[PDB]
């Protein structure tokens, strides 16, 4: 099987560097080097993310889409930056304006064809394609607009292969941009209707989880990114490993989406202990479920405790008892019968790889489909209206060839999306 | 106006089905129940072979037409497998007065209200015809418009913008428009006689009126939906473009079933977002007239299997 | 004489590698000896690959190892219809190419995992295409039906109410081994909270060895495969008996091993030792096939069983005078060199049809409804060449399996 990553925008891009920083080491691939793999198993399934050309050069099969040179020229001028074949860099030296409209209708719409071109060169690579990974932020141009287009096109070209989306939904407390809800509401819209698996991460849900669950005092972006990339590795790549009970994107999809919206999840990693001290090793297993299922530790902003779950997928990856795994999951399902929805006898989807995260003994990625994420699109949707009402920075959109009915559309859509999700919380 | 109703229609055995000797397997009950070996059944109305085109129209479509002429919305769905009686029920002998189906009658009644009101009223009849094929909205009136979008109205309710609207001033103009669109419809042919349609069809009749003296305007929407039958892909053995077609037809019928079931149980949440079809019809299901689902069945051993499935599609009627 | 086997689904393949291991182990045929007599099917390469990479690597022909690089999908539909279809032909070909090479066979021991994608769906049509191509044989499918509370897949029931209805009208005798109810045995009758899947497999890998292996092997009271279905199914429903083993003692902890027949047989009817969460909560047995192996005196049996026939609290069906097929083999069991299985010199792999499953099916059917009641993951199948039909019409199916397993018992 296979997949083809997609680094839309700067963020989605910045993260690319971290997702590939990791994944590679979790596959023994040095900058341009080959497979130094401490083992021999980190190779029989690599294909999922690379391509064979030389014999020591397995190149990441991702796409780097962005209308701001400097960015990709920071990712390509640093560490692992020199492993992507230049063909991968689909830049847009234009003005990468922070407008969803500027990267979806006017500026991005041009650079698109020169992207799809490659997304096809990579898809028609070899063997059988599974789906595409998509990273980006719903709070900017090259991210929400142009990346949200990249998919609307992808999903027309292969409505068969899957589409996981890793979105950095606009954090609450403080917005790292101003129109944010504009660029956001507009991209979520496109998401709820193309990709079929979305993993929403919040820069501040991370800080928290990174400053209190990792006594880490100076959580640089690199970190946040790093933590995130840690989860997306547990998801995909991982399951493309052996296991007593293994799954793969689809299983994950076909066990997690009760209703076609596409629904968004909230990823959570397992061993998340501070370096030295904490290295408690309390990782027998009840310790991992202890972790994963708590409020804090959910990369999302919202707290599960604020709304039932529809599905859950503990994708563990480290030798354990299909008994102490299958078992724990249960008590968990009974101690919290309250929030776990009922019309699904077994919400949880236990998954079990074998080999764990390179240096760790036992981990377990968590992919939750809780109704709690209602209380986020609400947020976003609110911010919109409060500012849409006055058409705040709307001239930067319309003046870029947009529509007063376009914004209406998205909000509503994504706004209805909130509605539905409640239809199950009850 | 405004409960949903499903109506079953059994056609007579044709010249073709008699030699085999298929014995009467359906033992009708009352005027609402049909017993075939199964679970117990019941529908809003069951029309036998003896039931006229006039009797069928009055019970299933006549009230919806009056509501549309009064400015309200209404929807008529027609469902059935191949050789069930969809064509005969919905159109029949298009120009013959007795043999004509449902659509020429709706169009007859509309133009009989029109003309009869020429005193202070100004009427405009706008028609639209599109098919949903491979999850794409294809205009059947403009072959260039193969992938078409919704936008939202004044209330934030979606509507199909850009749908080729055709102005129609007579009953014959409507029939000619249906014929033009049918020639653009995604049909498949097993044998030359058979007409499988791999797409759902939606015909829109918008009755617009302006009271010149009162200055008040009305716009009633009548949706005529032609449903392709559910396909068991294991049987047929679809593949490539066929298997993708069969999955798409099946998905859409599930979505539709989920939507009508939700509305039947007067549930707060109605899953219109399950399909593009349910979203096109959202305003005309939602808060409107007496949606009627007309399900066509074959009697005999020819179709106890496909007949059964045709009735199971309709499982939302009156629940409970 | 023989009995081919088709291990379908990752699980059916893991269990397969296991049951297949125990085999050579008690036949003196190391890694590279003769040639198996089965096949391996899966729509996820990486798993069958484990049989291509790991142990018992060269004991198979890359021809009896079928894979569909494509996608597994934990959904019946896709595995049965859409995808699973493409492979079937090829699959069959082997069970027609391997079925020819032999000499007057008896049937195909099928190994699948009820609630999976490749295991539920696929087989559904595999067994399906068999019942027609060889209606004149035995179709005993050895299943691992859904843990009563510890299921895995979110949809599981969708996949298991569908593999039951499609296979029902095609199997001869369906053996059942409950994944969870086996853990209990690993906790309560062997002590270990560290049971790897690789263990449950060693277990069924045992109970199964008692079925085919040793039975098709000479003895003092041979029992052919046909024998089963005959002495085991009272009615055409591909009736599902339950597998049970007796000396499930730990090869470390306790040691009373020397547990004469009189004991090991009583240890079969206590509900805490039956590889199935179908505790005889009321289910009246209606036929049991006590397969013994090792040093056993026929009188010991034709007495140990007599004592049972008169315990009454073990209530057998009415319409059944005597329902005890005593199968005696010679060669004692053969435990893994150093797993965790005791290693006695006699065992009792008793399987049976019990009005008990009236439960297990019930509890699994109910599940289904809850979700179907909301369509839950329905769009995942529809979009895979299925319909409101196959579900609703396979639900009604089992319904008459809840009435069936009710009527054939509870009444006199
Ligand atoms: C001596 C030793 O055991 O060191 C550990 C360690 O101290 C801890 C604290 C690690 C450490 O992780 C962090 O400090 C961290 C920094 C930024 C963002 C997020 C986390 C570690 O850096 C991370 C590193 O993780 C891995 O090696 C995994 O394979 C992981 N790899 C990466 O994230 C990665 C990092 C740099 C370059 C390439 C990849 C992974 C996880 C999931 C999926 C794929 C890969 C591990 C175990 C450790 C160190 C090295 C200190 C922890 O994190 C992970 C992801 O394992 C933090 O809490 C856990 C518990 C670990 O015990
Ligand atoms: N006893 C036993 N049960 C197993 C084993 N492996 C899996 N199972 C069980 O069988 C089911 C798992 O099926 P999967 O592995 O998900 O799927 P599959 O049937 O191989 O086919 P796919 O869904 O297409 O991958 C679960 O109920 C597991 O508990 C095993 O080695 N032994
Ligand atoms: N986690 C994370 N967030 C980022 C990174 N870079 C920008 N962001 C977030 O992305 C939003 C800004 O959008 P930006 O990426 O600049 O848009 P674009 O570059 O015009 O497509 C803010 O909410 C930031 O917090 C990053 O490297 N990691
Ligand atoms: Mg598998």
């Amino acid at each position: 099987r296979e997949i083809v990553h997609i680094q839309a925008g700067q963020c989605g891009n910045q993260i690319g560097a971290k997702f590939w920083e990791v994944i590679s080491d979790e596959h023994g691939i040095d900058p341009t080097g080959s497979y130094h793999g401490d083992s021999d198993l980190q190779l029989e399934r690599i294909n999922v993310y690379y391509n064979e050309a030389a014999g020591n050069k397995y190149v990441p099969r991702a796409i780097l889409v962005d209308l701001e040179p400097g960015t990709m020229d920071s990712v390509r001028s640093g560490p692992f930056g020199q492993i992507f074949r230049p063909d991968n860099f689909v830049f847009g030296q234009s003005g990468a304006g922070n407008n969803w409209a500027k990267g979806h209708y006017t500026e991005g719409a041009e650079l698109v064809d020169s992207v799809l071109d490659v997304v096809r060169k990579e898809s028609e690579s070899c063997d059988c394609l599974q789906g595409f990974q998509l990273t980006h932020s719903l709070g900017g141009g090259t991210g929400s607009g142009m990346g949200t287009l990249l998919i609307s096109k992808i999903r027309e070209e292969y409505p068969d292969r899957i589409m996981n989306t890793f979105s950095v939904v606009p954090s609450p407390k403080v917005s790292d941009t101003v129109v944010e809800p504009y660029n956001a509401t507009l991209s979520v819209h496109q998401l709820v209707e193309n990709t079929d698996e979305t993993y929403c991460i919040d820069n501040e849900a991370l800080y928290d989880i990174c400053f209190r669950t990792l006594k880490l005092t100076t959580p640089t972006y690199g970190d946040l990114n790093h933590l995130v990339s840690a989860t997306m590795s547990g998801v995909t790549t991982c399951l493309r490993f052996p296991g007593q009970l293994n799954a793969d994107l689809r299983k994950l999809a076909v066990n997690m989406v009760p209703f076609p919206r596409l629904h968004f999840f909230m990823p959570g990693f397992a061993p998340l202990t501070s370096r030295g001290s904490q290295q408690y090793r309390a990782l027998t297993v009840p310790e991992l479920t202890q972790q994963m299922f708590d409020a804090k530790n959910m990369m999302a902003a919202c707290d599960p405790r604020h709304g039932r779950y529809l599905t859950v997928a503990a994708v563990f990856r480290g030798r354990m008892s299909m008994k102490e795994v299958d078992e724990q999951m249960l008590n968990v399902q009974n101690k919290n019968s309250s929030y776990f929805v009922e019309w699904i006898p077994n919400n949880v989807k236990t998954a079990v790889c074998d080999i764990p995260p390179r240096g760790l003994k036992m981990s377990a990625t968590f992919i939750g489909n809780s109704t709690a994420i209602q209380e986020l699109f609400k947020r976003i949707s609110e911010q919109f209206t409060a500012m849409f009402r006055r058409k705040a920075f709307l001239h930067w959109y319309t003046g870029e060839g947009m529509d007063e009915m376009e914004f209406t559309e998205a909000e509503s859509n994504m706004n209805d999306l909130v509605s539905e999700y409640q239809q199950y919380q009850d | 106006r405004g409960n949903i109703k499903v109506m079953c229609r059994f056609r007579p055995l044709n010249e073709a089905e008699i030699l085999r000797g298929d014995k009467f397997i359906p033992k009708f009950k009352g005027e609402e129940t049909v017993v075939i070996q199964g679970k117990p059944y019941v529908f809003d109305r069951v029309l036998p072979p003896n039931t006229t085109q006039e009797q069928v129209y009055n019970a299933c479509a006549k009230q919806i037409v009056k509501d549309v002429l009064e400015g309200y919305n209404g929807t008529i769905f027609a469902y059935g497998q191949t050789s069930s009686g969809k064509t005969h029920t919905m159109e029949g002998k298009l120009h013959d007065p007795q043999l004509m189906g449902i659509i020429p009658r709706i169009a007859h009644d509309i133009f009989d209200h029109i003309y009869s009101m020429d005193e202070n009223l100004e009427f405009a009849i706008k028609v639209s015809y599109f098919e949903i094929y491979l999850d794409k909205i294809r205009d059947l009136l403009d072959v260039s418009k193969t992938n078409l979008a919704v936008h939202e109205d004044k209330n934030r309710v979606p509507y199909v913008k850009g749908c080729t609207e055709r102005f129609v001033s007579s009953p014959e103009e409507v029939m000619d428009v249906i014929d033009e669109g049918k020639s653009n419809r995604h049909v498949a042919v097993t044998n030359m006689n058979e007409h499988s349609s791999r797409s759902h069809s939606i015909f829109l009749i918008n009755i617009k009126q302006e009271n010149v003296e009162t200055e008040k305007k009305l716009s009633g929407k009548l949706y005529l939906v032609d449903l392709a039958g559910s396909e068991k892909v294991s049987k047929t053995g679809a593949e490539g473009a066929v298997l993708d077609e069969a999955k798409n037809i099946n998905k859409s019928l599930s979505a539709l079933g989920n939507v009508i079931s939700a509305l039947a149980e007067g549930t707060t949440h109605v899953p219109y977002r399950d399909s593009k079809m349910t979203r096109i019809l959202q305003d005309s299901l939602g808060g409107n007239c007496r949606t009627t689902i007309v399900i066509c069945c074959s009697p005999s051993v020819f179709n106890e299997a496909e007949t059964k499935s045709t009735l199971m599609f309709a499982a939302s009627v009156n629940s409970c | 004489r023989e009995c081919i086997s088709i291990h379908v689904g990752q699980a059916g393949v893991q269990i397969g590698n296991a049951c297949w291991e125990l085999y050579c182990l008690e036949h003196g045929i190391q890694p590279d000896g003769h040639v198996p007599r089965a096949v391996f099917v899966d729509l996820e390469p990486t798993v069958i690959d484990e049989v291509r990479t790991g142990t018992y690597r060269q004991l198979f022909h890359p021809e009896q190892l079928i894979t569909g690089k494509e996608d597994a999908a934990n959904n019946y539909a896709r595995g049965h219809y859409t995808i699973g279809k493409e492979i079937i032909d090829l699959v069959l070909d082997r069970i027609r190419k391997l079925a020819d090479q032999c000499t007057g066979l008896q049937g195909f021991s099928v190994f699948h995992s009820f609630g999976g994608g490749t295991g539920s769906g696929f087989t559904s049509l595999l067994m399906e295409r068999l019942s027609v191509d060889y209606g004149k044989k035995s179709k005993l499918e050895f299943s691992i039906y859904p843990a009563p509370q510890v299921s895995t897949a979110v949809v599981e029931p969708y996949n298991s109410i569908l593999t039951t209805h499609t296979t029902l009208e095609h199997s001869d005798c369906a053996f059942m081994v409950d994944n969870e109810a086996i853990y209990d045995i690993c906790r309560r009758n062997l002590d270990i909270e560290r049971p790897t899947y690789t263990n449950l497999n060693r277990l069924i890998g045992q109970i199964v060895s008692s079925i085919t292996a040793s039975l098709r092997f000479d003895g003092a009271l041979n029992v052919d495969l046909t024998e089963f279905q005959t002495n085991l199914v009272p009615y055409p429903r591909g009736h599902f008996p339950l597998a049970t083993y007796a000396p499930v003692i730990s090869a470390e902890k306790a040691y009373h091993e020397q547990l004469s027949v009189a004991e090991i047989t009583n240890a079969c009817f206590e509900p805490a030792n039956q590889m199935v969460k179908c505790d005889p909560r009321h289910g009246k047995y209606m036929a049991c096939c006590l397969l013994y192996r090792g040093d056993v005196v026929p009188k010991d049996v034709n007495a140990a069983i007599a004592t049972i026939k008169t315990k009454r609290t073990i209530q057998f069906v009415d319409w059944c005078p005597t329902g005890f097929k005593v199968g005696i083999n010679y060669e004692p069991p053969t435990v893994v060199p150093g797993g965790d299985l005791a290693k006695v010199q006699r065992a009792v792999c008793m399987l049976s049809n019990t009005t008990a499953i009236a439960e297990a099916w019930a509890r699994l059917d109910h599940k289904f409804d809850l979700m179907y009641a909301k369509r839950a993951f329905v769009h995942w199948y529809v979009g895979e060449g299925m319909e409101e039909g196959e579900f609703s019409e396979a639900r009604e199916d089992m319904a008459a399996l809840e009435k069936d397993y009710e009527e054939v018992g509870v009444d006199s």
